């Protein structure tokens, strides 16, 4: 707090050097006046955009990689200056945001508000239900201010109307846009400000002389107490009430649940007549992740039900429904697979039950029901010509062996490139390249052999 | 509000806009930001159902009606009202030798507005730094 | 032919071109535009002890516009009474005693009350090495009573003042003192919300009274809310009605087919029939 | 309407394997007739078509079933999923 | 600025009159002084282009670009557009 | 309704009187009051 451009602009002269000691980084945009917090003097933030993709295939050299490395360059080097490097994410943005809102549903100070705020950060820091870490208000600086007191008394025995002393502060300190002017065939703006010798020294302010009623110039110093106190420089009104930005985090080890279950009961505890709500980033539309019994309640329903309108039975649907475990084991295992091969030698694991896991595993789940919807529509056939149930699944099995290995391992095969897919979105091209390969592989093999079982199984049933 | 710190920015500009806001169509949730750079802004975001072009104006509608009461020095100033997303898909490096910064942005403002509004896709057009005015530095001890 | 938001928005197109030619008290009120479904929906009476009308019309502008205009359905809501306002009420032969006048306790309030913007310190552009940018503060408004009460109206030479302490009563009043609201004689203050073009009845006073419930968790205590008047009370009548009357008919369409066909397996099928056929239009009635 | 997303590529990607599954099972089940019943080009397509069609039908049906409740999601990932979910819906009912 | 320095504050009687020439310092600056941009290091000043709810990134990418291609063409010289932040290169690696 | 009319010759105006606009100013001042400025009341700006 209390910082000027010419501070600023040497820690963003020191990012710039660090930035430039990377080899990765092609260009970078410095620009200070603003950051995702705030805006003033104290807020800037720098573009590094890198070289292309093709030149930085090293371990070390991800955008993930220079953000940790750039990041602990400036942490160590950067004077005078909290500098972080961070990376964008993919797609619902355009960090880990984390916006908890908390009001004051009752007018109460802005001090205890703010006091209310730290009050529960602490005691979510403190409580392990609002996991560690992560934590960090939201919003931007609290700043030394000066605080001009202008008793009346002065104003009504020799003093000037509240309106002149206005105009004098606002003249004198933050300009006045006056009227507009002819510029090269363009109407511009005329601005009136005082010098950089007068409006920045603190003790100065007293020292500018307002027009009494009776022509006279009548410093400050005379009327007013200059007051070094402190006060925000951003003041947040979330929903028509004065809010606060506080963040806390249940990530990759923990369910969102019961944190966001215990911080109504947190907000609950302090004055009672307090409120929090919820904003947030692409970690919010991350949480659509709970309504996936619906999409395979529909989705088991839409197959049993077509199934049983083609096969006209309800025997053959349930011998299919049966299959599609033995696609998940092979998707999960694939995912558990890679997050164990990953992890021996330089890089992180990095997947997971994301959204190409899982658009990825309805396919496999599809192609898995094609298979088994395959052998026992055979063996279905066979069943009619009084042939056994194990003949039948056996002579199913042996008629339709060549044509799933066919199909399937041209499909596995052809998601192999996927499956070592580098560069752009590799991450994504990676993901469901995993799902669908081993989940493929896996359940093309379990498939094949447990599914003339499952006529057996069924048909000896019903 | 050039001279407003965070107090009277959000106070005698911000929240006066605001309590005329949610009268507005599919108005999910308002936030506020006001800081100490002479700069107020508050945010509508609307219902998943996209449709900016009756909410941007029926925004502009409040505005139209609370333009009065807001502080003179803003007023004539002019508060904007954008459907913005704070996305940056690009930025265009101008340098130049002969001409500085100042004069890249007097002329930047030339190549701005007639042609890079008006494309197709573009919605908005940020320029960093400030057209060029004309500026005069009085010096208070000459003025007494 | 329904189209609210091109004809709403049209009317605030001209009445923007108007607002400069209306008198100036009027461009200072400010005139409102509304798509407005002139029927009341319900109405939210607020009735307090500790509180009055007066305080609670200040409150109820508290929870009123942040979370009753945010509400889905509800395109306006219309107050009971006025948001307070700070009354001054000078007598007319006091001013004349002091050779004032209107104008100069108008003028006076207009001088002695006004919010003030200074400025920072070290703001830009700053001179070389300058090390601290901070803003500072004054304020030029009136915030209670007292200190409206001790506003000059004409400072005298001796150095005597003239106060509005003197000339007039000063206190927190109501803009408007028209409006009487009254539940069942006891002086309450209601809030009436009422439909926009593409405003429910069951799903919207759903929503307003269980928004409420949450609201009243942070009113000051002594606060209660009734909801005495209600449509959505008629329209869970009907689909209580329309339950009990399918029941009525359903069983008794099942007797004359059980009295007629002689066997509950002849009669069993179409009392099946019908759930599927009608919610086959109950799936018709959605897509329209 | 839709832009053409990444995952929609990736269908089409993972799915152009189904798209040849149904040419593949017609194609193979002829090559085996071809073999078994080991007639003219004409007279073993026809075996073919014949045994085969609606077992063909079966593959198109289930996929096209299953496929469909993925877009019924609205949101971001409602957005994404319902774009994944119609670009297959299309490209199987157009194998179909 | 001149014009503006020449401006009348006070006339004396004796046919004296206070300036701006003389009470202020006069000329062409910029409305506001805050927002520094720099590109590598070097003063630079740069334009961010943000989507409209109905924007492409291709698209519109590539038409600021080539408009943009045009419009140099009537620059006072010396004055030169570089594009390092581009999300339209993200898209054209897509496709490819 | 029964209304009052305050009829004011500008006779009056020219020989002692005062601008029409003082007169509208004291009418509608002492009679539907006036609204003069903003004042901030407990976190929000009311009238005065």
């Amino acid at each position: 707090a209390g910082a000027t451009k010419e501070r600023t602009d040497a820690t963003l002269a020191q990012v710039t050097q660090l930035a430039k000691s990377i080899p990765e980084i092609e260009n970078i945009i410095t620009v200070s006046g603003f950051s995702f917090s705030g805006s003033g003097q104290n807020m800037a933030m720098g573009f590094a955009i890198f070289k292309d993709w093709n030149e930085r295939t090293a371990s070390g050299s991800d955008a993930v990689a220079v953000a940790g490395k750039l990041t602990g360059m400036m942490m160590g080097t950067l004077k005078d200056g909290f500098g972080i490097a961070v990376v964008p994410p993919p797609i619902l943005e355009l960090g880990s945001g984390l916006s908890i809102n908390l009001q004051d549903r009752n007018n109460t100070g802005h001090t205890a508000l703010l006091a209310k705020r730290n009050e529960l950060i602490q005691k979510m820091r403190a409580s392990g239900l609002f996991d560690p870490s992560t934590v960090r208000a939201g919003g931007l600086e609290d700043s030394p201010q000066l605080k001009i007191d202008i008793n009346r008394a002065a104003a009504a025995a020799q003093g000037i109307s509240f309106a002149d002393i206005r105009t004098a502060l606002a003249s004198a300190l933050s300009s006045s846009y006056v009227s507009d002017f002819p510029n090269q065939g363009r109407l511009q703006r005329v601005m009136v400000q005082a010098d950089e010798d007068a409006r920045m020294q603190p003790a100065d302010i007293l020292n500018l002389t307002v027009p009494n009623k009776s022509g006279v110039a009548v410093p400050l110093s005379t009327i007013a107490t200059v007051s070094w106190e402190n006060g925000t420089e951003q003041s947040v009104r979330f929903n028509g009430y004065p809010s606060m930005k506080l963040s806390a985090s249940p990530a990759t080890g923990v369910s969102t649940g019961q944190a966001m279950e215990a911080v109504q009961k947190m907000v609950d505890e302090l004055g009672g007549g307090y409120s929090f709500e919820w904003g947030g980033q692409s970690s919010e539309e991350a949480k659509g992740g709970s309504q996936t019994l619906i999409l395979y309640g529909l989705a088991v329903a839409a197959v049993f039900l077509v199934l049983a309108a083609l096969y006209e039975s309800w025997s053959i649907p349930l011998a299919v429904i049966l299959v599609i475990p033995l696609g998940l084991i092979g998707a999960a295992a694939g995912v558990t697979g890679r997050n164990l091969f990953e992890g021996l030698l330089g890089s992180v694991p990095s997947f997971a039950n994301d959204i190409y896991f899982q658009v990825g595993f309805v396919t496999v789940m599809g192609l898995s029901a094609k298979n088994a919807i395959l052998i026992i529509e055979f063996a279905k056939d066979l069943q009619a010509q009084g042939k056994s149930a194990v003949e039948a699944a056996l002579e199913a099995a042996r008629l339709r062996f060549r044509p799933i290995i066919m199909t399937s391992f041209a499909f596995i095969l052809g998601v192999v490139p996927l499956y070592i897919a580098a560069g752009a979105s590799s991450a994504s091209q990676r993901a469901i390249g995993t799902t669908v390969f081993w989940g493929m592989l896996v359940g093309t093999l379990l498939s094949v052999f447990l599914v003339p079982l499952f006529y057996v199984v069924v048909r000896k049933f019903f | 509000y050039p001279g407003a710190s965070a107090q009277v920015m959000e106070g005698s500009v911000l929240s006066v806009i605001e309590r005329n806001m949610n009268g507005v169509e599919g108005l999910d949730y308002m936030s506020t930001s006001a800081d100490s750079s002479g700069s107020g802004s508050v945010s509508l975001t609307f219902t998943p159902d996209t449709d900016e072009n009756l909410a941007q104006v029926e925004v502009q509608n409040k505005l139209s009606e609370v333009l009065s009461t807001l502080p003179a020095t803003v007023q004539q100033y002019g508060v904007t009202v954008s459907k913005a997303r704070s996305n940056f898909l690009m930025i265009v490096m101008l340098s130049s030798d002969v001409q500085s910064t100042e004069e890249m942005n007097d002329y930047a403002q030339r190549n701005v507005v007639p042609e890079l509004q008006r494309i197709e896709g573009v919605g908005q057009v940020r320029l960093f730094g400030a057209q060029r005015a004309m500026r005069i530095w009085v010096d208070p001890k000459k003025l007494q | 032919d329904t189209d609210e938001n091109l004809a709403q928005v049209e009317v605030q197109n001209k009445l923007s071109e108007v607002l400069s030619t209306l008198p100036a008290t009027v461009q200072q009120y400010g005139v409102t535009v509304s798509k407005a479904r002139s029927n009341f929906l319900m109405i939210v009476m607020l009735s307090s002890d500790v509180q009055s009308t007066e305080e609670m019309n200040d409150y109820a502008q508290r929870n009123v516009v942040p979370e009753l205009q945010r509400i889905e359905g509800v395109g306006q809501v219309r107050l009971f009474g006025a948001q307070r306002a700070m009354r001054i009420w000078v007598d007319p032969k006091k001013l004349q005693n002091y050779n004032l006048s209107f104008a100069d306790v108008g003028s006076a309030l207009s001088a002695q009350n006004i919010q003030i913007s200074a400025g920072s310190i070290g703001s830009l552009p700053a001179v070389r090495g300058q090390t601290v940018t901070a803003t500072v503060t004054a304020q030029g408004q009136l915030g209670t009573a007292e200190e409206f009460g001790n506003v000059i109206l004409r400072a005298n030479t001796d150095g005597s003042n003239i106060y509005l302490k003197d000339v007039a009563k000063v206190g927190l009043g109501m803009e408007d003192y028209s409006s009487s609201t009254r539940l069942n004689g006891v002086n309450t203050t209601g809030m009436a919300v009422m439909l926009s073009n593409s405003g429910n009845a069951m799903a919207t006073a759903k929503a307003v009274k269980e928004r409420l419930a949450v609201l009243e968790k942070y009113f000051p205590q002594g606060m209660s809310w009734k909801t005495p008047y209600d449509t959505s009370k008629f329209v869970e009548i009907s689909i209580e009605k329309v339950i009990h009357t399918l029941i009525e008919a359903m069983v008794l369409v099942f007797v004359v087919m059980y009295l007629f066909l002689q066997n509950i397996r002849y009669t069993l099928i179409p009392t099946i029939v019908v759930p599927i056929s009608l919610l086959g239009g109950f799936a018709f009635i959605s897509y329209m | 309407g839709m832009s053409i997303n990444v995952l929609t590529m990736f269908a089409m990607i993972l799915v152009i394997g189904i798209v040849v599954d149904d040419a593949i099972v017609v194609v193979e089940n002829v090559e085996r007739i071809m073999a078994g019943e080991g007639l003219p080009p004409k007279e073993a397509t026809k075996k073919a078509m014949g045994q085969i069609s609606g077992a063909v039908i079966g593959i198109t049906a289930v996929l096209i079933s299953v496929f469909v409740p993925l877009a019924m999601f609205s949101g971001a990932a409602g957005n994404i999923y319902k774009q994944f979910a119609l670009t297959m819906a299309s490209s199987i009912a157009f194998s179909a």
